[PDB]
């Protein structure tokens, strides 16, 4: 768990099942823990719902449509997958998180579901 | 032959488990005036057309003595009573010197007592009277000066005058992911395998009847008297005897009581026994002599199969009234009947009974309840469906047991077990992922 | 529900959709039921997460990699699917439950997710 | 959200990703909300479980087996997809909701899972 945090992005792909696995009286002492349990479930479901929307429900590694912007990253893979860690990467992309997600939901889903019926 | 692992989900298998069950009832015929504690309006209706699935070719080990449904039922009942009494009037203002004389039942057990009680206006007290049963009042002096028995130990909560405590059959039902197994072997006794096993959503309705020597209004054995114990050779254990035939008991409270409402504060009312109208007579219970005689002899006969000694019965050895007498509730009144005439022609056995209002239920000394009087007369009809017996030679002696209420529930829940479903599993096939 | 418990393992495969279907004031009376509801959800999600990891999320019958060990079972299919019930089967495999699950998880995911991107 | 409620059934198919997206102290004031959160999760999971049974877990548009009955609808698509709205449609099918669902669970699942192992 987070053993790969200092590893490069490529190497860290072998721990995706580790990081993704530990996500699951009338007194305040107890009610606050019940609330925590409900929240853990809600956070879990929100990530699963989002992956479902993107067509990534069965995948830890999920290729989608939407090419990369030079405004998001101008690095070669020689640096991104081999030298950088995921923390370092998140620190550079961060500002574009919402942008990228909208571009998948509004594309990958609509342009596959209508086409599949047709 | 090159078999591969295949995962199956929805596999019909189970493991023993302990979980939270819920209250369910058959009828919603209960109104909101009665407020029966077993019609809480927080208890759900059950299935009017319940299913039961027979499991063929299975064996299941049942154990009534280690069964956790019993502990849960016990806990729910204690909790229910404490919650029901929570908002009702406290009688701590009555722990005052009582000036008591005998009632005019003259040429016994009812005392006419005077109190000094603070009225709604804190500057004034009023002198008032109430009748009490002797069992609720302890002398302070050798003079006519008495105290209520609880002031020495605990505060009293008055039972809510609008709340019924009449038993209503309750079904204990499994939550999602769980199931209840039922043993259908007619002769199933204590612990061991059951061969005829079936699955239900839930239990039959069980009436939460409280009694200490004779079990009342339960379910009868199908063919014969069944004797159940954890360890039949351990004299410290209760032996639960389930009868295959019921014996009726007719109980009554023959005097006509009245109720006197006494204000003890700003909207705080105390209900006192008022004058007795008509004759003053003793409470009692009626058991047919012939039915009792054959029933008790059949119990001795069946007990013999486990001991090979001549079996006799004796009256209880001593303790407080809850253990020495046949304690039971009827009509909301609390009776303590003397059973020395049972555990010993064509007449009726009439057991004298006493009645008391200050109660410490389930051995919870420190939490007293006051049962307010009921106007008019009380008539009860009930079935003896079993006995709670203990043991001390070429003979053996049995006596009434009881006191600890879990024994009265083991007698109904002995047929049930809670298991959880574990639907995920693995088996061989030549089928491989690719 | 459990009608197939006494049936053979093969026959019982028709009820997988049955067994898998029934899995979904301030007072103790009520709080304990709320806690039970939360637990039912948590147990449900843990089984679904595990099936997802194994690549079995959409299936009641899921073939995986990992061959059988004679140390787990040396019984032929003639008895396993045609004569034995699932309870009887669980009683023979039980000790190897964690072993098999570990083998599926650590093989089936890593050997598919990378191969699919590549 | 429900912007498509007045739109025809066909046009409304573009908003399936919208309608499906917003589904996720010791005082009564707060306990009632904790209970509401648990319920929202339970309703969400029941719909997801049902789609999984039908083989529709990854799809917003899911074709299944089971042909239409003239007793359910005798309209042509010229009216159903182009003139009618989904509210109007639900008002005509309603009585057959349970019938159609049973016919998918009892067919689409059993006749695909056994065949896939085989
Ligand atoms: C083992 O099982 C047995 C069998 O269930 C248990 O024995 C039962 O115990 C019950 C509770 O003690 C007892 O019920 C009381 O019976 C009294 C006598 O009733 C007679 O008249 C009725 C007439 O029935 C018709 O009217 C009623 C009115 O509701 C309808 O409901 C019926 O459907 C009929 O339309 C006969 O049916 C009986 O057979 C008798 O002949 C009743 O008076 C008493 O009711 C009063 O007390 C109630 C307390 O909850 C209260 O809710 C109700 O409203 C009444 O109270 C009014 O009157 C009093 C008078 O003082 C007043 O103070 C109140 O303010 C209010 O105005 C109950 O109905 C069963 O009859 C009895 N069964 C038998 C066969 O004896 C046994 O207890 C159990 N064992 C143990 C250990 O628990
Ligand atoms: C226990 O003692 C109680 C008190 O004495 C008994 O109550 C009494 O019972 C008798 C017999 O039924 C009643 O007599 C009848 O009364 C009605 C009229 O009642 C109405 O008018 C009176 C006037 O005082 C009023 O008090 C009542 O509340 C009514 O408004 C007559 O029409 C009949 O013919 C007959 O006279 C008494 O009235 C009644 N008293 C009270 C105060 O209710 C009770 O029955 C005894 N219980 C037992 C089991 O013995
Ligand atoms: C239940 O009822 C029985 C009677 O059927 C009660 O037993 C009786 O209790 C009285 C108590 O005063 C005994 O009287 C005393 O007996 C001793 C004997 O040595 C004597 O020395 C005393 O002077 C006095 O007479 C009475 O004998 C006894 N009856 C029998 C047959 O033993 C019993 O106490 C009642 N129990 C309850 C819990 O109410
Ligand atoms: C105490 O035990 C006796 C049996 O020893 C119980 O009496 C039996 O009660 C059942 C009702 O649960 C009666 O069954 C039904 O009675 C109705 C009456 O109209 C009848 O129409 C039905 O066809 C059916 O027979 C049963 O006959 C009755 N047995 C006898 C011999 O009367 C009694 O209810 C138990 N409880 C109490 C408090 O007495
Ligand atoms: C922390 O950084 C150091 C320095 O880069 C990593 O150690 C070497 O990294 C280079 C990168 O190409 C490898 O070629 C070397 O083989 C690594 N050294 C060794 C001894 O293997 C170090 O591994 C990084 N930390 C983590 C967790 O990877
Ligand atoms: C085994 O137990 C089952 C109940 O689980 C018994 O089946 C009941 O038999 C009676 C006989 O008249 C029927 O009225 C019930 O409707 C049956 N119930 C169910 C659920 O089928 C069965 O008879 C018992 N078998 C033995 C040998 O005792
Ligand atoms: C209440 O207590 C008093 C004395 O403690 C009891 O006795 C009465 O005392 C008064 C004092 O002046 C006398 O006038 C009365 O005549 C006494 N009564 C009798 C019968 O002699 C009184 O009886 C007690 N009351 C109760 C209900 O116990
Ligand atoms: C509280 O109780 C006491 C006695 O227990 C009452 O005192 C008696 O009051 C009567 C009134 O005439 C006197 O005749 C007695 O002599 C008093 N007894 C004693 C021992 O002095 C007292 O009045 C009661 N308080 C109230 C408010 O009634
Ligand atoms: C106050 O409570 C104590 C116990 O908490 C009582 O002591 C015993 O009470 C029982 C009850 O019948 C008697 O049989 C014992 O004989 C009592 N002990 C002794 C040493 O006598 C105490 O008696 C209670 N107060 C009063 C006034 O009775
Ligand atoms: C019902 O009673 C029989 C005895 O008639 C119980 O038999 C068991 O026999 C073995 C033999 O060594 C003892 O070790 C056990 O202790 C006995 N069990 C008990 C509970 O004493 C049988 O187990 C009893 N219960 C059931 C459900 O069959
Ligand atoms: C019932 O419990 C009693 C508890 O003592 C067991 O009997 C005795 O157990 C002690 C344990 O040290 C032995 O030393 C005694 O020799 C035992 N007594 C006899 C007569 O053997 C008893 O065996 C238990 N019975 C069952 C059926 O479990
Ligand atoms: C208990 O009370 C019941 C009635 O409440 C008695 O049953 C009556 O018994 C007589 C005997 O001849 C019959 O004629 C009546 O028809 C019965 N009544 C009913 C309603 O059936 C019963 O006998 C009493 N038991 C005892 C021990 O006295
Ligand atoms: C319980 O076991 C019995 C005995 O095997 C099963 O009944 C027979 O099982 C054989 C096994 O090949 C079948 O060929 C027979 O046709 C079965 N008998 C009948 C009448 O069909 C019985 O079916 C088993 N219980 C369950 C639920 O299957
Ligand atoms: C509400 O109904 C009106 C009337 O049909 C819709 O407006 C026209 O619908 C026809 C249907 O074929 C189209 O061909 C026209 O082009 C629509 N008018 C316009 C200006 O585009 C109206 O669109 C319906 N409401 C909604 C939300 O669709
Ligand atoms: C990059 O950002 C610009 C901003 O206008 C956008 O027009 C272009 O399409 C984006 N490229 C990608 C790959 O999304
Ligand atoms: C059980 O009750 C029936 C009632 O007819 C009786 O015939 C049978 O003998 C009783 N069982 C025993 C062991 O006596
Ligand atoms: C009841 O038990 C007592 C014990 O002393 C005995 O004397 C009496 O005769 C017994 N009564 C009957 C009816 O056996
Ligand atoms: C069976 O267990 C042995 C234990 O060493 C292991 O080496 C072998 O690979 C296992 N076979 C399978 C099919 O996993
Ligand atoms: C239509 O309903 C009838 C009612 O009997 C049924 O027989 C027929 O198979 C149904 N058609 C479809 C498509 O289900």
């Amino acid at each position: 768990f987070l053993g790969a945090a200092g590893s490069t992005m490529g190497a860290a792909s072998m721990t995706l099942t580790v990081q993704a696995r530990n996500l699951l009286q009338l007194t305040v002492w107890g009610i606050k823990q019940l609330q925590a349990r409900v929240l853990a479930v809600e956070r879990y479901l929100k990530d699963q719902q989002l992956l479902g929307i993107w067509g990534c429900s069965g995948k830890l590694i999920c290729c989608t449509n939407v090419p990369w912007n030079s405004s998001w990253s101008n690095k070669s893979q020689d640096e991104i997958w081999d030298n950088m860690t995921w923390m370092e990467w998140d620190k550079e992309i961060n500002n574009y998180t919402d942008i990228i997600y909208s571009l998948i939901e509004e594309s990958q889903n609509q342009q596959e579901k209508n086409e599949q019926e047709l | 032959e090159n078999l591969w692992v295949t995962v199956y989900y929805g596999v019909p298998v189970w493991k023993d488990a302990e979980t939270t069950l819920f209250c369910a009832s058959d009828a919603k015929a209960y109104d909101t005036e009665k407020r029966n504690v077993w019609a809480t309006h927080c208890c759900v209706p059950t299935d009017p057309n319940p299913q039961e699935i027979v499991l063929e070719n299975v064996t299941e080990n049942f154990n009534m003595w280690k069964n956790n449904m019993v502990e849960q039922m016990h806990t729910d009942i204690i909790s229910l009573w404490d919650q029901s009494l929570k908002p009702c009037v406290k009688l701590t203002p009555l722990c005052v010197t009582l000036n008591c004389t005998d009632v005019n039942a003259t040429n016994e057990e009812i005392k006419n007592c005077s109190f000094n009680i603070t009225t709604e206006l804190r500057d004034k007290k009023k002198k008032v009277y109430a009748l009490f049963y002797k069992l609720d009042v302890v002398p302070i002096d050798d003079n006519n000066s008495y105290r209520l028995i609880n002031c020495n130990t605990s505060a009293i909560t008055q039972a809510c005058p609008k709340v019924s405590f009449e038993p209503i059959p309750i079904h204990y039902c499994a939550p999602a992911g769980f199931a209840i197994l039922k043993c259908n072997d007619k002769k199933f006794n204590g612990t061991g395998p059951c061969k005829n096993v079936s699955t239900v959503q839930c239990t039959h309705g069980i009436k939460p009847v409280v009694s200490t020597q004779l079990l009342l209004n339960g379910s009868l054995a199908e063919e014969e008297i069944i004797i159940r114990s954890e360890n039949i050779t351990n004299n410290a254990k209760t032996i639960i005897v389930q009868l295959n035939e019921s014996v009726e008991i007719n109980c009554t409270r023959p005097n006509n009581n009245t109720r006197k409402s006494i204000r003890i504060g700003p909207g705080q009312w105390f209900y006192a026994t008022g004058d007795i109208i008509g004759d003053i007579r003793q409470a009692h219970c009626n058991i047919s002599r012939t039915k009792w005689n054959k029933t008790l002899q059949q119990v001795a006969k069946k007990l013999r199969e486990h001991f090979n000694k001549t079996i006799i019965f004796n009256p209880s050895s001593g303790g407080d009234l809850e253990i020495t007498t046949h304690s039971f509730n009827c009509g909301g009144e609390f009776f303590y009947c003397n059973t020395s005439e049972l555990f010993n022609t064509n007449n009726t056995i009439t057991l004298p009974c006493r009645i008391k209002q200050i109660i410490n239920m389930w051995q919870r000394v420190g939490q007293a309840m006051y049962a307010p009087p009921i106007e008019g007369k009380i008539r009860c009809t009930s079935n003896i469906t079993g006995l709670l017996l203990t043991r001390d030679n070429n003979t053996e002696t049995f006596r009434p047991g009881g006191g600890d209420m879990r024994d009265n529930w083991r007698s109904e829940l002995y047929k049930y077990k809670v298991v959880k479903i574990e639907p995920l599993g693995v088996a061989p096939t030549r089928c491989k992922r690719r």
